[PDB]
């Protein structure tokens, strides 16, 4: 019935999304960037991208997404 | 007529949704080729204003003119479970182009999976964060279905807004890891398959907490009744596929491919 | 099948025409980019 | 040593695996032997062997690499 | 809200002739025609590009 | 709508040679396309 | 009116006319791109100059062919017209939606044909396999274009499958079963499946062919550790199941014409046919990687891939002895259509055994990319399709037009084209044995003779299409109006008589348990 | 907590003219495979049309995969052409 | 090579395409018996004024129509399996030579010792040498001992190739980054061709392949010669 699943929503489903929430909002800080190691298998550029200067992603990002040349 | 199927009045809506196809992939092409956005932006608005036009005709159809007899409603049923199948088949080949490339990592990557310089999100923080999201909007949106099977207004839109706020929260939270990701769809077969096959499944989430909102809406106006609601059975089923591919994407490239 | 007799039968010439002019529509354009393919 | 044996480990059409594994042989023998000082000679088997099976733009490429500092294998 | 259903019904079956996507009213002919000259407009627009792209 | 032989099609067969001409058109501009479309890469 | 009637139909008699229309212009445009490849083969040397042309036309000829000519009219113009008669419904499922499945295919040739016109064309052969087809190797619009054909074909053919699946189970009589339904119907349920399930893998291939070219992914590209093989298995996924959607419907359409013309109420052995058209689906499903046995695959992989090909032999032969056993004690009416499904029933063998020789990996290695191949599916294809598709065309066209062709003139259209079809592919065996590789623009010049007669065969066939249209032209322009059919009480797609009425089955038939 | 329509309250066009029908044990929109009778001339099947003619399938025996069709007309009982079974229109 | 209106097979310059003809001479039996069948089946159907339109029982007739067809399958499929074990059986290979696809030539790699590359290029038909083949001649062939197991390893710098001998059964891939593998293995001395076997662009009609192939003492003379 309605009654059993609105049970489920607030009593096991809602508190599983808050502890996640909780455990993920404990883990969110900046990790350390990687040192720029410029392999070839990766920020692969065959055809400039259709946006901007060309070289930078959709959703590129400075502090964690370097260039085929390095972090910006 | 003496049978029970509805005759459609004579309709613009296939050829202006035609027409819009041809107006996005030209778009498209004109875009990555020709360094333009015009007809991109023309056919996804052609597009947007076809679906509005055809999916209100469908609603003033069968809510408003009652052309949705059962044997109506039965073909519809057929055909939404038909088309979930074949965008089942969709995210196979994306799955198939994953596990080819993670099973055999190639000698470009370091032979190794994730490859070489590849630094995984951790599955346990915002991807498990995610699951529990979808899961309970499975959850959720099962009260919704009930509710409005047992005659309950309030009940019904309570549920259906908490499925619809789990959506977006999950839209959300992908966009901020999209946007914090240390590696792009330009990092090599980790970053394609990774982008490819999620943001199709991100796509299929914003399709669905849309298909959900009309509901809330068509609710809000009582288009429903107890019985007969196939629109919400519809979203209800095409969230559930959007479920089950998250679970199929966290196990896969998130969990088993970090 | 058995049907009505022709509303507007087509006599032989009729039909030479016809065959004629199908041939003609086929085979002239055809025929002037195979025969110009040395100006291309 | 005439050419590079059957090699149970790569007993298929595709012999990419079998150039790669023995030019990483190759590569850590060596430095393994240069470390200590010790003689390069050890590792001439894969020497042999990546150098029947491996195509030339391949090895010239993963040396290019290994020089620059992108070489993706562990060595 | 209030349930109008009844009152949508009324105008979505008033003998009119009308096809169902022109029963709502004079808003129904607006959104058609800017959706049809849209895409008609477009495709034109896509022959043109086609034309132009079609030569160096 | 027009029911019954020669009225339920997009073409009219009322006038066997304006017919012709339409049917001509029609299948020739099919047949024709692929020879101009060498012609046209060709003169690139 | 014209307009609401043509441009917004939502009748499957008017779609189905309109697919027929736009797949007779295609094959048009098909036919005239074989001429063009068989005019450069016909004598030793160049003809056009320019290869990567050669190369584009014979890629647009398959596309047309498959996806613009046999699909639209099988699928989209006979399943349109006759699947709602056969079963009694008064329309499609999804009579709108319906429209939509049709209008998607204009701008899906404009595509094809815009990828023709911009930079050199796409010369990929139809499998469009990367890197050849890749933003190095075809840089600019070209296979961004054909892939965008493709897309929008692949959307049409997979909203129709739909409307056919959910049509055929849910608006049958509420007395008909499934096993009470003709084997037409079943053909294109089954294949309506077939494209449910393939073309959703073919679109997710093509959509990382275009990431690869335009979005600086790596799927198929060993730099950022793809694989161009890949790409080959999610193709040919696809490309098998696909080589049974063009042939299905046609075995449906011989079932009936066979039927018919030998004057009996039944096809021999019905449930025997539904076991084979749903048996070799399944099959069809295992087997794809017969188009890779020389990519090296494991030698196991091979072994499987030859066995699984070989089993769809068995419902395959069970059709063939069933049509056979269907003229078995007839009363033969030798019509133009009993003619080309007979012609059918011969080639369609043919092809079919030669494809039990490609079938053999091992053989396969001396065969594969060979005109060996081009002749396989010449016979089983273009003869299977083709003769199936002009059969069911010469039988229904007074079903659809209420006008009779002339008999005498359908028949020498059929010899014609027996002749023309016979010259041009039987010696593309020996072409293909010899060790010719298709996809050539030119050959060394032992294989000059049989190139030769390959291409005289192919104006023959010309000669043939081009008498076909005078036999549509002389019908419209005589108007011989059908009054009466034979056999009617087991073929109800007539009953309703020549044309049937703009709407059909208003009130429903009677069909008690 | 009620406020959700019903189909009694709410149905409206053809969907409601099937579920009025259903009430009453009535088939108008063929939605219900009829019960052969024996079939014989005294007992004929009894096939409703509203006009003077229908297309009737006749499944002979159980498990036919060939269905016989033709029309019936209204006046004197017609016969199966395949197994003789008696129907008559009933306008 | 192929000669003017040949029918058949060229003829076998290896053990493995020996077995291929047999292995082709048994099926091609079996395909002409059943297309005959099929059409004198078809001629039997068509040649009576003799009728049965009453139903047909099938159940019987299927029985023969699916064993027959499963027993020739298997007697098809035995034979077919029996050679593709054989081409993978281990051999124990004396030379490894690799070669490279480009647009549009091949190169060959002989590294096992030395490292000795080259590439092999169409002659044009203004450049033929009175005599030769059109198409099919190359500046370097692929010179090879003569009797003896020999590893051909083949991969493309560029797009996909395919590396075709048909006198000696065999067409390999040529995928960039990947590495085939076939054996080779000729019976005879002489020049054996073949021809680029995946569509790879424009030049697609004019790569061919040439082996040379010599007694080993030759090979080994030519080898010497070319440090
Ligand atoms: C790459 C692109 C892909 C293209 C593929 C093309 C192939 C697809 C074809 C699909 C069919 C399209 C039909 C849609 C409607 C047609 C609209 C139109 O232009 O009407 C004029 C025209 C008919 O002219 P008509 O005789 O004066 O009839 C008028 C009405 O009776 C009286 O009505 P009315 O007076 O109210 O209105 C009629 C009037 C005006 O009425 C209107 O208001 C209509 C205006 C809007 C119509 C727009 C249609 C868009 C079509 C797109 C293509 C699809 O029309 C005209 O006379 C002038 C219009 C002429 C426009 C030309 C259109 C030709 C079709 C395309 C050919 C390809 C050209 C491409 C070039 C390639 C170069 C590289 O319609 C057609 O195009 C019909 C087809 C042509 C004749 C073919 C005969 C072949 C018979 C063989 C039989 C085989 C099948 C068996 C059938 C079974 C029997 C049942
Ligand atoms: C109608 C429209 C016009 C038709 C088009 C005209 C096509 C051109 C005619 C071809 C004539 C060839 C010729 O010069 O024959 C001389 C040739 C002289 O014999 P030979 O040079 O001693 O060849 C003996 C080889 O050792 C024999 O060994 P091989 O390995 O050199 O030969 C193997 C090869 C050569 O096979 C043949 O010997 C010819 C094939 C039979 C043709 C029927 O057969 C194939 O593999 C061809 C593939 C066929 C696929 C399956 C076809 C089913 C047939 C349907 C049966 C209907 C029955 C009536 O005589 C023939 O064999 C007649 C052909
Ligand atoms: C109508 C389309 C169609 C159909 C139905 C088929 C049917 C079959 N095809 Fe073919 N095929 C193609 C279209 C088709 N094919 C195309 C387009 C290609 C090329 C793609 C490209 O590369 O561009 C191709 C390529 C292709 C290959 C790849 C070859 C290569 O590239 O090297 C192979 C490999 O096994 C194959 C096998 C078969 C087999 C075994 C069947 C079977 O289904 C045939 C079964 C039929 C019979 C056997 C005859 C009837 C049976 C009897 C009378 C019973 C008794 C028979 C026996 C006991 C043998 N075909
Ligand atoms: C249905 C598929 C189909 C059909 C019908 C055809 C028809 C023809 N094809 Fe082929 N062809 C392919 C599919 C088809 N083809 C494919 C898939 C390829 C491989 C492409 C690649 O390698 O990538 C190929 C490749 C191919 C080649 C090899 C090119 C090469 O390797 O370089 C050749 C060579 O001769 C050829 C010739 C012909 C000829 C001469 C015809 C015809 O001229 C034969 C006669 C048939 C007709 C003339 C059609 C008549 C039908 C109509 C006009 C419709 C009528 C409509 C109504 C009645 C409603 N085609
Ligand atoms: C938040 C959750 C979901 C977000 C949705 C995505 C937003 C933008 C586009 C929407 C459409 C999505 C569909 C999937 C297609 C391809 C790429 C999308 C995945 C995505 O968004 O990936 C981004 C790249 O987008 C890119 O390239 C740019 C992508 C834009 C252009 C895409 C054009 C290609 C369209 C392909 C058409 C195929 C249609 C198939 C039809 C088949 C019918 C048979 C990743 O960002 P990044 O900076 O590389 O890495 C992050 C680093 N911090
Ligand atoms: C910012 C946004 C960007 C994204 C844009 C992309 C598109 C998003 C669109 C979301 C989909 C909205 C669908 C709305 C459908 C409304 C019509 C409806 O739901 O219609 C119902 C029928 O269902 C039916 O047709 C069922 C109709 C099924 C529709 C299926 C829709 C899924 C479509 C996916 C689109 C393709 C995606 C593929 C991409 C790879 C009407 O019947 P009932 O509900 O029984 O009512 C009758 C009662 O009132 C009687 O008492
Ligand atoms: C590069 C980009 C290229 C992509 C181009 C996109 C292509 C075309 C533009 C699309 C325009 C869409 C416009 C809306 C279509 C709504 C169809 C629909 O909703 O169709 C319904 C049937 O399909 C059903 O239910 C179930 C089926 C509902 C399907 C909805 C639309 C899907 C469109 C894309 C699908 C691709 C699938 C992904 C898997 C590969 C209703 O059928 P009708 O016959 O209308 O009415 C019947 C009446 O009785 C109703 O009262
Ligand atoms: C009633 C119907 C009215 C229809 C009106 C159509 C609306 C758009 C018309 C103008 O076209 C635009 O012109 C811009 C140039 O002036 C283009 O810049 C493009 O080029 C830029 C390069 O500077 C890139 O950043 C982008 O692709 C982009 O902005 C842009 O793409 C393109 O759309
Ligand atoms: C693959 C399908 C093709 C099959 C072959 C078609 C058969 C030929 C049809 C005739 O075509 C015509 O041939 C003329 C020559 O006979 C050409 O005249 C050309 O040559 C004439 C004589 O030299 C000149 O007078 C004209 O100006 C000149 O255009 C003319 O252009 C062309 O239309
Ligand atoms: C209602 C029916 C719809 C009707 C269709 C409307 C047609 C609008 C025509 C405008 O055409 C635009 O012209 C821009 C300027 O000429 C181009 O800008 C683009 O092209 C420029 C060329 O200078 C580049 O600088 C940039 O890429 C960019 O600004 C752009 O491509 C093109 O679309
Ligand atoms: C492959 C070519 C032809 C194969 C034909 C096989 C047909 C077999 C016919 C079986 O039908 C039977 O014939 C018998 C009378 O003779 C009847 O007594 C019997 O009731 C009937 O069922
Ligand atoms: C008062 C009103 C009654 C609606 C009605 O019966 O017409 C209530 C019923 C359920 C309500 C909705 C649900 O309680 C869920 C949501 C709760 C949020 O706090 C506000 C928005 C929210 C989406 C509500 C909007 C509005 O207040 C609704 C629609
Ligand atoms: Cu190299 Cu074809
Ligand atoms: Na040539
Ligand atoms: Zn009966």
């Amino acid at each position: 019935g309605a009654r059993t699943w609105r049970f489920l929503t607030f009593g096991l489903a809602l508190p599983s999304v808050a502890l996640c929430t909780l455990n993920s909002w404990l883990h969110s800080g900046h990790r350390e960037r990687p040192a720029f190691i410029p392999y070839h298998h990766l920020r692969i550029r065959t055809k400039p991208f259709s946006w901007g200067d060309g070289n930078h992603t959709f959703f590129h990002n400075p502090r964690v997404n370097p260039l085929p040349t390095g972090y910006e | 007529q003496t049978h029970a199927y509805h005759m459609v009045n004579p309709s613009p809506w296939p050829l202006t949704g035609a027409l819009s196809a041809l107006l996005m992939t030209s778009g498209l092409t004109m875009w990555f080729h020709f360094n333009s956005m015009t007809l991109l932006m023309i056919g996804l608005t052609t597009n947007m204003l076809t679906m509005y036009q055809w999916w209100r005709d469908v609603i003033r159809e069968s809510t408003f003119q009652g052309h949705h007899t059962p044997a109506v409603q039965k073909g519809l049923r057929y055909g939404m479970i038909l088309f979930i199948i074949s965008e089942v088949l969709f995210f196979t080949g994306f799955f198939w182009a994953f596990y080819h490339s993670s099973l055999a990592p190639t000698p470009e990557l370091g032979g190794c999976w994730p490859p070489t310089g590849i630094h995984p999100l951790n599955p346990l923080e915002v991807p498990l964060l995610n699951t529990s999201v979808l899961l309970a909007s499975g959850v959720s949106i099962t009260w919704a279905h009930h509710s409005l099977m047992e005659g309950d207004r309030k009940h019904m839109l309570q549920a259906l807004f908490i499925t619809i706020t789990l959506g977006v929260y999950f839209t959300l939270l992908q966009a901020s890891e999209y946007y914090e990701a240390p590696f792009t769809i330009s990092d090599g077969v980790y970053g394609s398959t990774f982008f490819v096959a999620t943001g199709f499944h991100g796509l299929h989430v914003i399709i669905g907490s849309t298909f959900l909102i009309v509901c809330f809406f068509r609710q809000l106006k009582f288009h429903f009744t107890s019985n007969h609601h196939f629109g919400f059975e519809a979203a209800a089923w095409y969230w559930h596929f959007v479920d089950v591919v998250w679970l199929f994407l966290y196990v896969s490239i998130y969990w088993w491919g970090s | 099948i058995t049907a009505k007799p022709a509303k507007t039968p087509t006599s032989p010439k009729e039909q030479a025409i016809g065959l004629s002019v199908t041939f003609l529509s086929f085979l002239l354009p055809a025929g002037w980019v195979l025969y110009h393919l040395d100006n291309y | 040593y005439q050419t590079a044996p059957f090699d149970s480990r790569f007993p298929n059409q595709n012999q990419t695996r079998n150039c790669w594994q023995n030019y990483l042989d190759f590569h850590r023998c060596e430095k393994a032997m240069t470390a200590k000082g010790g003689d390069v000679s050890v590792c001439e088997w894969y020497r042999r062997v990546y150098k029947s099976l491996c195509p030339i733009s391949w090895v010239s490429t993963w040396d290019d690499r290994r020089a620059e500092g992108t070489f993706p294998g562990k060595i | 809200f209030e349930n109008r259903v009844a009152e949508k019904q009324k105008l979505f079956q008033e003998d009119n002739g009308l096809p169902v996507h022109l029963k709502g009213g004079a808003t129904d002919n607006i959104l058609y025609r800017v959706t049809m000259t849209l895409c008609l407009g477009g495709t034109l627009y896509s022959l043109y590009c086609l034309g132009w792209a079609s030569f160096p | 709508y027009e029911e019954g032989p020669g009225k339920n099609i997009p073409f009219s067969v009322e006038n066997k040679w304006r017919l012709l001409a339409m049917m001509t058109l029609f299948f020739g501009s099919g047949f024709a396309a692929p020879f101009f479309i060498v012609r046209h890469q060709l003169l690139k | 009116m014209f307009i609401n009637r043509w441009l917004f139909s939502t009748n499957h008699k008017d779609i189905g006319t309109l697919y027929l229309l736009f797949g007779a212009w295609a094959g048009m445009v098909g036919t005239a791109l074989s001429l063009l490849i068989r005019a450069e083969l016909g004598q030793p040397g160049t003809l056009l100059g320019d290869d990567q042309i050669y190369n584009v036309v014979v890629t647009a000829h398959a596309f047309v062919m498959i996806f613009f000519m046999v699909m639209p009219i099988m699928i989209g113009g006979f399943g349109n017209w006759l699947v709602p008669l056969m079963i009694g419904a008064p329309d499609m499922a999804f009579p709108r939606m319906n429209n939509m499945s049709f209008w998607l295919l204009p701008p899906s040739f404009l595509l094809l044909l815009a990828s023709s016109m911009v930079e050199a064309g796409a010369g990929t052969g139809w499998t469009v396999y990367p890197p050849l087809a890749g933003n190095l190797a075809h840089a600019g619009a070209s296979v961004d274009l054909t892939i965008f054909s493709l897309h929008l074909a692949g959307v049409s053919s997979i909203l129709g499958a739909i409307n056919f699946i959910t049509t055929i189970i849910n608006m049958k009589p509420p007395a008909m079963s499934q096993y009470q339904t003709p084997l037409f119907v079943w053909s294109v349920m089954i294949t309506a499946v077939l494209l449910l399930l393939s073309l959703p893998v073919l679109a997710a291939g093509i959509t990382m062919l275009l990431t690869d070219r335009n979005l600086n992914t790596t799927f198929f590209d060993p730099a950022g550790g793809g694989d161009p093989i890949l790409y080959q298995h999610l193709f040919w996924f696809f490309g098998h199941p696909e080589v049974y959607i063009l042939i299905l419907p046609g075995f449906g359409m011989i079932s009936h014409i066979v039927t018919y013309y030998s004057g009996k109420k039944e096809p021999f052995g019905y449930m025997g046919m539904v076991w084979a058209m749903m048996s070799i689906g399944f099959l069809g499903f295992i087997v794809w990687a017969h188009h890779m046995f020389t990519v090296g695959m494991d030698v196991d992989t091979r072994a499987y891939f030859t066995s699984a090909t070989m089993i769809i032999a068995i419902p395959t032969g069970v059709k063939v002895f069933s049509w056979l056993a269907t003229l078995h004690g007839g009363n033969i009416k030798w019509s133009p259509a009993m003619m080309w499904a007979l012609g059918f029933i011969f080639l369609f063998t043919v092809g079919g055994l030669t494809g039990i020789v490609l079938a053999n990996s091992s053989l396969d290695i001396v065969l594969h990319d060979t005109y060996y191949v081009v002749a396989h599916f010449h016979y089983v294809l273009s003869m299977g399709a083709v003769f199936a598709i002009m059969g069911g065309f010469v039988h229904w066209f007074p079903l659809f037009s209420g006008y009779t062709l002339n008999d005498t003139w359908a028949k020498i259209h059929f010899a014609i084209m027996f002749v023309g079809v016979n010259m041009t592919f039987f010696p593309q065996h020996f072409l293909g044995l010899s060790g010719m590789p298709r996809r050539y623009s030119d050959y060394p010049d032992a294989y000059t003779m049989w190139n030769t007669i390959s291409s005289m065969g192919s104006f023959i066939s010309l000669t043939a299409v081009m008498l076909m249209v005078f036999i549509i032209w002389e019908a419209f322009a005589s108007k011989r109006e059908v009054l009466t059919v034979d056999l009617t009480t087991t073929n109800l797609e007539w009953l309703n008589g020549c044309p049937p009425p703009y709407h059909t089955f208003e009130e429903p038939t009677y069909v008690n348990l | 907590g009620g406020g959700v329509p019903t189909d009694e309250e709410q149905a409206t066009g053809l969907e409601r003219e099937v579920m009025l029908a259903a009430r009453k044990g009535q088939d108008p929109y063929n939605i219900l495979a009829p019960k052969a009778t024996s079939g014989t001339k005294e007992d004929p099947n009894l096939v409703p049309s509203i006009t003077n003619k229908r297309i009737v399938g006749c499944i002979c025996e159980e498990d036919n995969s060939t269905v016989i069709w033709f029309w019936l007309h209204k006046g004197e009982a017609q016969r199966c052409p395949s197994c003789g079974t008696h129907y008559k229109l009933v306008p | 090579m192929a000669y003017p209106m040949q029918l058949g097979f060229q003829d076998a310059t290896s053990p493995i395409m020996e077995e291929l003809l047999h292995f082709h001479d048994h099926t091609l039996m079996i395909v002409f018996l059943i297309s005959s069948l099929v059409l004198y089946i078809i001629s039997l159907m068509l040649t009576t004024k003799l009728t049965h339109t009453s139903t047909m029982d099938a159940q019987e007739v299927e029985t023969i129509w699916t064993i027959l067809p499963a027993i020739i399958l298997i007697l098809i499929a035995l034979p077919s399996l029996r050679i593709l074990y054989m081409m993978d059986e281990i051999n124990n290979p004396s030379l490894t030579v690799k070669t490279m696809g480009h647009q549009w030539y091949w190169s060959y790699e002989y590294t096992d010792y030395e490292d000795l590359s080259f590439d092999s290029y169409m002659i044009p038909t203004s450049e033929l040498k009175p005599g030769e083949l059109r198409l099919l001649e190359v500046d370097n062939r692929v010179v090879l001992p003569m009797e003896m197991t020999i590893r051909m390893l083949v991969s493309s710098e560029d797009v996909l190739h395919s590396w075709a001998v048909p006198s000696l059964g065999l067409k390999t891939d040529a995928i960039p980054g990947r590495l085939n593998q076939t054996t080779l293995m000729s019976s005879r001395p002489g020049l054996y061709y073949g021809q680029c076997s995946e569509i790879c662009g424009s030049n697609h009609s004019f790569m061919p392949i040439v082996l040379e192939l010599v007694p080993l003492k030759y090979f080994e003379k030519w080898s010497a010669s070319m440090l």
